């Protein structure tokens, strides 16, 4: 629901 | 107000996403980040801090599944393991970068006392004067992938930003962290790369591509 933050590094 | 260098550490589209400020309280972050991820790769330190019933609010060290590195967390939910009733799922919040991600309680500890001192380094934002191509609220994938190229998350890009405006938070329809419920409101910034050789800034890029339209 793009509500939840994501990091890839 | 005045501008300040940020990196955008993590996304979850334009109009959600986190900085951390980058200062004094960045270098000490990543010095932070360091002292964790030596501290905890022990299990004799592991073992001096052995998560026993958790509980929403909680603040965690925990392992990133993406690095292998420690973090401060927040646990946001708690729910059992479908498969397997005797184990809980922790739905946590990375403190520092903003992101979110499921994980088993094995891969979290209690954090030692004095990683506290540091104040929270993400901080969430949403991007100033845009809204989705979409009007029919959901960003296109490929809206959500030219910020995220935009901003360069996650790989230490330096940008400008300069909070111009603040919204109310939307009511929440999941579980949420305790700083998402003090009725603080969501600034919404202005982002710039400093080192890109436009003129313009990020919303405005957005614009005059077609991944964003002008409020």
């Amino acid at each position: 629901d793009q509500g939840r933050g994501r990091r890839r590094p | 107000s005045k501008p300040m260098e940020v990196y955008v550490s993590a996304v979850a589209s334009p109009t959600k996403f986190w900085v951390q400020l980058i200062g004094p309280q960045s270098k000490k972050l990543a010095s932070m980040v360091q002292e964790m991820t030596s501290y905890y790769s022990s299990a004799e330190n592991r073992a001096k801090h052995v998560l026993t019933a958790p509980y929403v609010g909680q603040i965690v060290a925990a392992v990133f599944k993406f690095d292998e590195k420690w973090y401060r967390a927040e646990i946001v939910d708690i729910m059992p393991n479908q498969y397997n009733p005797k184990e809980q799922v922790i739905d946590l919040y990375f403190v520092d970068y903003g992101d979110s991600e499921y994980i088993s309680p094995a891969d979290i500890c209690e954090l030692r006392t004095d990683f506290l001192t540091l104040r929270f380094q993400a901080v969430e934002c949403f991007l100033a004067n845009v809204k989705s191509t979409i009007q029919t609220i959901t960003w296109p994938k490929s809206s959500i992938a030219k910020f995220e190229e935009l901003t360069e998350v996650a790989h230490w890009r330096k940008l400008i930003a300069r909070v111009v405006t603040y919204k109310e938070r939307p009511r929440a329809t999941t579980a949420v962290s305790a700083a998402a419920k003090e009725g603080t409101p969501l600034p919404g910034v202005e982002l710039f790369d400093p080192a890109d050789n436009s003129e313009l800034n990020i919303a405005d890029l957005m614009i005059t591509q077609g991944f964003a339209l002008p409020l």
